[PDB]
């Protein structure tokens, strides 16, 4: 327990450096994931972050759904949609059997308003066989706990047949009380390739 | 803010799409 | 290959300015 | 006692993942903070980082004051002003009672010259009631120790009237000996919202 | 051993926050490092990451050699060249005596294909006195272990009269079996600057 | 997605960074 | 290819807001 | 008869150089005229003139309604709208009492198809008091003769109350047989300013 | 004789206004003509007309082969190729039987050097059935007279079999003595459509 | 008598087609002429011709001094300077001995206001050896007649030494009564080149 | 809005640095 | 004006016009 204690700290650091989970994120944009923007909710328009150049105002900056599959989860590095109900369709990097999903949101200790009421509360994950499929196959129905850790994992449902999926839809049903919008910081898809 | 009602262009969204499989990883 | 010269085409170095004019962004 | 060891390392990693402090940074740009470029020192221009495209030199790159409220603190991800005296005005994300300030600089073990003479040495923090206020209320005079840790925190002064502020001015009075410029990697503002 | 264990974990985190090594990376771009694009291999063409704006397709995105001297090592943040043989020339931030080199690659547990066969296997590091020098002084020939840790360090060759260098060439001789390309995530150069 | 078969979409624009006046502020 | 990247024809609009131009 | 001949030819050249009419064109764009692009018919879409740069196709080129108040009347320098019915509203350079109108079209001897069936046949001219007025005051109804000269002038109707106008609407009711579109090369407005 | 004189001068002005020839120019760009850029010689590089904006040099301006099928023939509105031998391939607006060709060059009285030695001297016109054809059917070999008028017309050869063409190649074999380049101001193609 | 008449009409059209003068315009921009932009007057700012794209206002359009050496002289195709006093320095296409100058303005019958009071009235032409020369050699003091023809030509002054020039300055001293600006449609320089 | 995005009215300047263009 | 003798000022950008769907409106 003298040298073993150093082995635990190095193992914890090794797991922390491996995207904090040590599992492949088939939704990660840099690794092959992509957003099907034509099947996502309308981005919440805020019109506050004014980008200018040489004193010339150019445009207002707002985060796109792409940030949900990007690792930077500092406060604000999140995609927001109007209301408490939204959908996000992600094309996975490979055709996999989905096994688990990961949702990340900032802790209460880092939010300026002192709360994470913009975080999603009730959501479901679906598997789509093609881009144009309206109703997909239910992969699971979960609840993100605001009193839990920042990173929360959710085990996918065992589908009866060995049906693979490369397109995933994230349907948010409710948030934690924010009356205007709902923010998604990062959404990950884990599983086994075919 | 140039005046009371300013014609600021719509928020630009640079979209990334994978059309030929995996990128080099 | 690389740059064919060391003189910049743009005289002054640009700077993208970010200013909040309508409150907080979504967090 | 293996579970106690895992609990200690996991608690340290949890605090490390929460911006290394577990406290709200009301100056963070992505969270709502912004730089008042009208009331900042002129950026030290070096004209060394030449950006080119198709062999055509386009412009020289230099970090703006925006990076001081951005988390990346790798060597070079810092705003520099000429000399050893400079000022930086930041608009906070919310109207808060300032309680502490955080200054970050690269350690000597990561600096190419083997020392951090560009780091600020003596500074003071002021609270401004409006953008055009020439003289603000002194919130505290501190000294960044070059022989200290990379991240250093400074407790704000206790004042009779706890007047709140949404605009903070960072006045650098001296550096640690660099004859050309002074670098600021990250400056954070912590407190309690109204 | 309780307070000592807290000292151990805090010391480990301190080394972790200092670029995971606590040593100066004279090749880091933000710190002064730069890529000599002419003296580097051609980028592997994939034409898959289609960048569009307002529905207008603009160009296909591919990582340039610059990312190799950038810290972000998430899967995909790597420069790839065709085949298993390539060369990367980096201009160091300062004239230094090279002492060690660091090569980083993603672990197999984060690769979508389940393997890191695109990682380099056999490589060598050379020291160049000028940009136009074809073949420089050999600083060390090493082998990146696919079964080793993600970050691997390599000690430079010892020499009696230490000649300094500000330009280093990384020559990849083989990969771990990928038939198309070879990926480099991050390459670091460590040493002592000249007085 | 490409509009037609073998749309001639240009290659990657490569922003080159070169240091011509020594070290940047660090 | 023959498909235009921009869907509609880029049309520069000219409007007089402060009277006559110099003639 | 020698000096008489030269004086006649010089007078003809003098009238030719003065915009072929020697009369003010209050609709001319360079002189103060402008097209109310909102109050015009939808431009006929052809998608044939592919503009490219470095082998990259950029856009298809089509003439805007602005060309109708521009003097260049070479074949193709005309604005076309789908069908045989179209509207064109022009804001005059000055508040004038309209007295005559000029319509120009290419001669058949310069048309590639061997006909000028795309030219307008029956049209009317209206006077509008404001921009958003739907139905204006009728200034005249005329017919462009396909067998006449390239430039044809039409005298406006005399009115009891001399009401001035700075906005004119050109309504094309029919063409000379072209089944696809109708082309307008140049439309002029003549009168006396207030 | 006054009415006879007015009819003579008005007929001359009518022919002058109809592109100075009263004949369809099936090579005119605005009317449907286009240049095959891959089937033309390289433009003579001068590096003298420096275009700048806000003091920033942008590029050197040189006329492309497109101006040859544009009506503006003021001095300088011409495409130049290196040497005294060059090729220009034009796609006609319609499939026609070529009957005549027109070559235009500035008069000596408008040239700064006092001569038109950059003008072409010996040339030939060929008809191509498709773009991929290398050597086409000879439509005529002519000589532009430097001592002649600015506009010179050339009748195509008589052919027993009536073969139509929509692609024309203009081959310049020699100029009028300019040692550096050869300039083409305007080239027209006349004929009867099918 | 008929062939003589047709020869007269063809001669008039031939002279008309040759830039209406049959003389070389060494100031013509497309032929080699250029405006020395620094050595000019301040352009009259009107802020009325708003150029927009997709409903986004981009900039206000105003004619530059370049239009003075461009042939299009339709109403509005003119450069305007504030007041009734202005300068225009033109670099000729070749080193010539100046013999005549041409000033063009729209006729009164084509102006919307019914007058050409914005036209220049009294002017002088000078020859400069370099761009930075403050006061040059007087080539002629002339007056543009508002009651004359649209195109008016002026013979250069007979000087004892036929000194050649490649830089010409046009000094406008007065206009025909416009209280705000003065418009120049086209200014031409004629002469004989050096050999 | 009616305020121009570019404060200066733009102006493409043409200057001849290497003699005559092809005429 | 150019900055140095090694300055690579580009040549004429050439906007190419091609007719791919027949005649334009005439
Ligand atoms: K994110
Ligand atoms: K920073
Ligand atoms: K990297
Ligand atoms: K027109
Ligand atoms: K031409
Ligand atoms: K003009
Ligand atoms: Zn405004
Ligand atoms: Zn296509
Ligand atoms: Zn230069």
């Amino acid at each position: 327990t003298e040298a073993q204690a150093r082995a635990i700290v190095n193992s914890a650091l090794k797991l922390y450096s491996q995207d904090k989970t040590g599992m492949v994120d088939f939704a990660l944009e840099s690794g092959g994931g992509s957003i099907l923007s034509t099947r996502c909710s309308e981005t919440y328009e805020t019109k506050t972050a004014l980008m200018s150049l040489f004193g010339i105002p150019l445009w207002y900056f707002s985060q796109s759904p792409r940030v949900v599959i990007q690792p930077d989860i500092y406060p604000g590095n999140c995609w927001a949609f109007k209301g408490s109900q939204g959908y996000l369709v992600v094309r996975l990097s490979m055709m996999i059997h989905p096994a688990a999903f990961t949702l990340e949101h900032i802790p209460k200790t880092l939010s300026p308003t002192g709360n994470i009421s913009s975080a999603p509360k009730d959501f479901a994950v679906y598997g789509l066989e093609n881009e144009y499929q309206e109703e997909g196959q239910l992969l699971g129905q979960f609840t993100y706990d605001q009193d839990g850790e920042s990173l929360q994992m959710f085990q996918a449902l065992k589908r009866p047949d060995d049906t693979a999926f490369q397109i995933v839809e994230l349907r948010i049903f409710s948030n934690w009380g924010h009356p205007e919008y709902t923010c998604l910081y990062r959404f990950r898809v884990h599983g086994e390739p075919v | 803010p140039c005046c009371s009602h300013a014609r600021i262009p719509r928020t630009p969204y640079l979209v990334l799409s994978y059309v030929n499989g995996l990128p080099p990883v």
